[PDB]
């Protein structure tokens, strides 16, 4: 977060298996995102020479301290043309420290929806700042809603640090663990507002299968099967027979009471699978693979 | 305590913009602010040519609407003006004649519409030309990263002073390979300061033909220098003809600054306004020769016929007639005398003009050729 | 478009 | 009362030459032209009179009307195939203000479009929630 | 869009 | 390469 | 065809 456009950068990596290759550049820009609009990317931009194999390599300042992990480049020909991207060290510092304790990430949510603040929207909202996070709405029962965040407010700073963009702010906090206390600078009706906060906790059939989309499922009651909540037409689950409301009772002659007992035989990897779901009063069977 | 460009850049980056312009197409480029108050932004012509809509986005995000001021595609320079400017930051321009191969450069622009991107390099070389033998080209070459969208951006020195405008890259693939070219700031100064004062580029000529000077011609003509301008021929009634520049002369310097090539020399004065007095360093028969010059253009002379008044309010006598001219289409010949036009008598060039100021669709001229009285027709 | 956090 | 399977035979007393004539004929009559038609259902003469038709304040694929006594502008409902319903407008919402300008009725909605903002920022309410929606 | 080294 | 200036 | 009067 101390980086600025203009600082000098040293890129280290291994392009094409040649060996450890050191290259030189400067911080071209900060807070860049859009390569994969779903990813959490607050990329650093550098003209340091970076080609296939530099990925996972360190981006350091003239003192050798890690300032970013080189990730991807923009190349219409696959060769470096002076545009490299690195994940800031603070996002790595926050994501490495989460994999040390729990092996995966406790993806925390505050509870506000929004979109980017352009120059046109600040003219309509007669807000001073021309960039930041615009609160389209706040979710009810969220810690953020508990803190006093009105819709239509603009976010400008976090922990004092100015915010380059919503997708940057989303990426910055998309890494911090659940319960991280932080400070926010706001602008509602031309007034500055500061508030502290704390994360709360946050399901596809492809979050249980990998490859089977368009069927939102979960547990039912107290160990009463895996209920199918909603299914979209022509999705990898509706092609086999999963309808909305089905209560998955069992599979391959063993009972299925929840997403846990289901995964006891899924990971047993049987050749062909036979669900014993039920379409209300009827008892039907479903087959896969 | 580390070095960095960030202090210099945070002063300069507010002064470089991104441009959005729209077989309908959508385009993106860059521009640099020349005047804080008037909202003038310099940019490359191949960015805002055939522009119906011109949206400029500042460094903070503020969008603006801009319209055309001037253009000169021979040099690929165009000036736009932000409409309704509010709190704009101009850039400080440096004299590119102080540049030297090896000075560190910094390029600012909008590559692929990503946003303002800063890139570093050195002056790879200077005075480069030839990539379009008919364009006015005197490029600074640099190894600074420059790609599609950096056009119209800022190339500045380490103090942030603008030394050139990023224009085109040499790349077999469309991506920077360490060869970028930028029009020097001094050409931008002379070109934009004309687009404001005249709206277009008042092009002046000296009336000399010439080719480059190779090491092979230096031998044949007993010339010492190995690169320059070889005066093949001077047009009569040209400034050089008047100034007494003879054929077979060699132009070594311009105003003291030596010349790198004819193609550079051609591009320098191609940006100077008409009437720009200057001095040249010639070399004829092994004698160092200095010469001063004055550019020129390529009563009421209308459509290629010079005319003035005859007698006391006796009308307007035509004085010369160039063949193959609008005058030649009308048929009027030298010596012809006008009496009236469109049933209105003409006594002087003022009464003629007040009917030309009336701008009619057809023009009927009541002249007299020799002893006869005839009519001529126009428009 | 919109995005959640 | 025109039913399917009927056959139009005349129009305003002048017999029709073809359907292509009739489609071209009335295709030029201004919106609201009251005409008469000669029908033929089950071999019986049936004459029917008519009046052409089009193809509160609803602006751009979204229907609105007044609400209460300066209670903003209540949202009625939107057809899911309108460009206004593609921006998340749902039935029942109420606009208290827009673009940081308080809105009492619809005369202050179209006075905001009288100002023609590039983007429209609305302060609607769905449920107890205070939210915002954007345009253009 | 972008490439992934 | 015989331009005019 | 299918034209609408």
């Amino acid at each position: 977060d101390a980086l600025r456009v203009g600082d000098y950068t040293v890129a280290i990596g291994n392009p094409f298996g040649l060996g450890e290759t050191v290259t030189s550049g400067i911080v071209s820009a900060l807070g860049r995102s859009g390569l994969n609009a779903e990813n959490y990317e607050n990329f650093i931009q550098t003209d340091a020479a970076i080609n296939r194999g530099n990925a996972g390599g360190a981006l350091v300042n003239l003192n050798g301290e890690l300032i970013g992990i080189n990730t991807a480049i923009l190349a219409p020909d696959g060769g470096n043309i002076g545009i490299g991207f690195a994940i800031p060290s603070n996002m790595v510092k926050n994501l490495t420290s989460q994999m040390v304790e729990y092996g995966q990430v406790k993806r925390g949510e505050l509870g506000i929806m929004g979109t980017e603040l352009n120059s046109e929207l600040a003219k309509a909202m007669k807000v001073d700042a021309q960039r930041g996070a615009f609160v389209s709405q706040v979710l009810p029962n969220s810690s953020a809603a508990k803190a006093g965040i009105k819709a239509g407010d603009v976010i400008t700073s976090l922990n004092g640090k100015p915010i380059s963009s919503f997708a940057a702010l989303r990426a910055q906090v998309g890494t911090m663990p659940v319960g991280s206390k932080l400070t926010l600078g706001l602008l509602r009706d031309g007034k500055q507002v500061n508030v502290n906060l704390e994360l709360q906790q946050s399901v596809d059939s492809s979050s249980i299968f990998n490859g089977i989309e368009g069927a939102e499922m979960s547990n039912k009651g107290k160990d009463q099967g895996v209920v199918v909540n909603n299914v979209k037409t022509g999705t990898p689950a509706a092609q086999i027979g999963l309808k909305k409301g089905d209560v998955i009772i069992g599979a391959n002659q063993q009972a299925v009471k929840n997403i846990a007992e289901l995964r006891k035989v899924l990971d047993s990897k049987p050749s062909v699978l036979a669900l014993n779901i039920q379409r209300g009063d009827s008892t039907i069977y479903l087959l896969m693979q | 305590q580390m070095p960095s460009l960030a202090p210099m850049l945070e002063k300069v980056m507010p002064s470089v913009v991104s441009i959005n312009v729209e077989q309908k197409f959508m385009a993106l480029g860059s521009g640099v602010i020349i005047d804080a108050d008037k909202g003038y932004v310099v940019t490359n012509n191949h960015v805002v040519d055939n522009a119906t809509v011109i949206k400029v986005q500042l460094s903070d995000g503020r969008k603006f609407d801009a319209k055309m001021v001037g253009k000169d595609p021979r040099s690929d320079i165009a000036l736009i003006q932000i409409q309704n400017p509010k709190n704009l930051t101009a850039i400080k321009m440096a004299d590119s004649d102080a540049l030297r191969v090896g000075d560190y450069t910094v390029a600012i622009g909008n590559p692929f519409g990503l946003g303002e991107t800063v890139t570093s390099g050195i002056v790879s070389a200077l005075g480069r030309s030839g990539l379009n033998a008919e364009n006015y080209e005197n490029f600074i070459q640099t190894d600074a990263a420059i790609n599609r969208g950096n056009a119209g951006g800022a190339l500045v020195n380490l103090n942030g002073e603008l030394i050139g405008i990023n224009t085109a890259i040499l790349a077999p693939d469309g991506g920077n390979i360490g060869i970028g070219f930028a029009i020097p700031s001094n050409m931008v100064k002379n070109l934009t300061s004309q687009m404001v004062e005249y709206g277009q580029v008042k092009r002046g000529e000296l009336g000399i033909m010439g080719t480059e000077l190779n090491s092979e011609l230096a031998k044949a003509m007993k010339v010492d220098a190995q690169r320059g301008a070889f005066v093949s021929q001077v047009l009569p009634n040209s400034s050089a003809a008047k100034a007494g520049i003879k054929a077979g002369d060699v132009i070594t310097s311009l105003n003291g600054k030596p010349i790198s090539s004819f193609a550079a020399l051609r591009a320098q004065v191609g940006t100077m306004p008409v009437g720009s007095k200057l001095t040249l360093g010639l070399l004829r028969d092994g004698k160092q020769v200095n010469v001063n010059l004055e550019l020129q253009q390529s009563f009421n002379g209308i459509e290629g016929a010079e005319m003035s008044n005859k007698g006391k309010d006796q009308g307007v006598v035509v004085n010369n007639v160039k063949t193959g001219t609008p005058a030649a289409q009308i048929g009027l010949k030298k010596g012809d005398v006008i009496i009236g036009a469109n049933q209105q008598a003409v006594k002087n060039i003022a009464e003629l003009r007040k009917v030309l100021d009336s701008k009619p669709s057809v023009l009927a001229l009541n002249i007299q050729r020799g002893d006869s009285t005839i009519y001529l027709l126009m428009q | 478009c919109y995005y959640k956090i």
